[PDB]
């Protein structure tokens, strides 16, 4: 039996431009076991229309998943992803920084 | 193309 | 250049909540093309790339049969492993498999793979010579003996050198617009003050395909591997990939640093300076 913490990234598909349609991504990788929970947040609230990729894994057997939604960023709107996994003491919130 | 059967078990 | 086809399967038991879930995905290089999910309603191998949709009913019938067979075998393998290790039936366990082949720039067979991991650790793997097995522990040694007796190596070698290569070549032709492409990284650099004593220099690579890339920082032309934050290569969602590498720069020292980028789409490696 083993445990590996997810590496979490929240980011846009294209460089953010206010008023321009885009995609908001949360990529979780390097984790084990495979059960994981991801939400995308808009101003602290769960976004409803979020899809995810099919479960796959890397050469080291660690899993990766992409969660994504269409979004139109603005100046003031705040975005984040929230991730839970057995290796995390509590859900981890990572804020979207349009510069990473 | 997927690998053909049958799988020999562990 | 070279190309790969890979299938990745994951079986996860769920004690008290019915039978294990089985998920398999197929890839050509870094492009996914099929999936099967034992929990899904269709109970069919499903298309996940535009260029696989061309395949007729016989393909979907055959591939569905094969992946369903695998799902049942790994369900049995999970039970077998529990017994081998004398583990409690109360705990969830994971069985992963990877198989597939590589071809060279001419389309000739290059390498084959057929390997399992149990609870995230190597269990048994077909060696590069496609003639023998590597067994991780005593349990896997039992499996190795069974597979030797059953001539699994020869059967899988025949698949890997034959059908696997033929399929990969066919997909490469049918999806040539998507698969036989190189998107070079678009690169740039950003600067983020953290205090009046330090700032972050971040080097970006965006919109690249395939995913393989090397991004490094040097200071005065010297290695900075231990002092560089390097994020995992990530999908953009549009069939391209992204990555960045960052260093913490002391105030006024920006010009000592150079970012280096190597990718299949770059005829020469790039050197970037702030």
């Amino acid at each position: 039996m083993i445990q590996r913490t997810p590496k979490i990234q929240v980011y846009s598909r294209h460089p953010a431009e206010n008023g321009k349609s885009n995609f908001l991504n949360c990529y979780v990788s390097g984790f084990h076991p495979s059960d994981i929970e991801v939400d995308l947040l808009k101003n602290g609230e769960r976004i409803e229309k979020v899809e995810h990729s099919d479960l796959s894994f890397s050469k080291d057997w660690s899993f990766y998943l992409l969660y994504y939604t269409e979004f139109t960023p603005t100046e003031k709107d705040e975005y984040a992803c929230r991730v839970n996994h057995v290796t995390l003491s509590q859900p981890k919130i990572v804020k979207w920084d349009r510069d990473m | 193309n997927y690998t053909p059967g049958p799988g020999i078990r562990f | 250049g070279s190309h790969s086809m890979r299938y990745f399967s994951t079986s996860v038991s769920r004690p008290g909540r019915g039978e294990p879930r089985f998920i398999a995905v197929g890839y050509v290089d870094d492009t996914q093309f099929v999936r099967f999910d034992s929990d899904a309603a269709s109970q069919r191998m499903e298309p996940r790339a535009p260029w696989i949709e061309q395949e007729g009913p016989e393909y979907w019938d055959e591939e569905t049969g094969k992946v369903k067979a695998h799902s049942q075998t790994d369900r049995e393998n999970l039970r077998i492993a529990l017994r081998y290790y004398n583990q409690s039936e109360a705990g969830s366990h994971t069985l992963q498999m990877m198989f597939g082949c590589d071809v060279g720039s001419d389309g000739r067979f290059l390498r084959g793979y057929h390997q399992y991991a149990y609870d995230g650790k190597d269990y048994i793997a077909l060696k590069e010579d496609l003639r023998s097995w590597t067994a991780a522990d005593m349990a896997a040694q039992i499996t190795k003996r069974k597979w030797e007796a059953a001539h699994v190596a020869e059967q899988q070698r025949a698949y890997l050198e034959g059908t696997c290569v033929d399929g990969l070549r066919r997909y490469l032709e049918n999806g040539k617009e998507t698969l036989q492409r190189t998107d070079p990284p678009k690169t740039h650099m950003t600067h983020h003050p953290i205090s009046d004593h330090e700032a972050t220099l971040r080097c970006w690579a965006l919109g690249f395909y395939p995913a393989e890339i090397t991004l490094t920082w040097q200071r005065d032309g010297e290695d900075q591997t231990q002092d560089t934050e390097l994020v995992e290569t990530r999908p953009a969602g549009d069939g391209t990939f992204q990555k960045w590498a960052a260093v913490v720069v002391p105030s006024g020292e920006e010009q000592r640093y150079t970012c280096h980028v190597q990718h299949e789409g770059l005829p020469k490696p790039l050197t970037l300076r702030w």
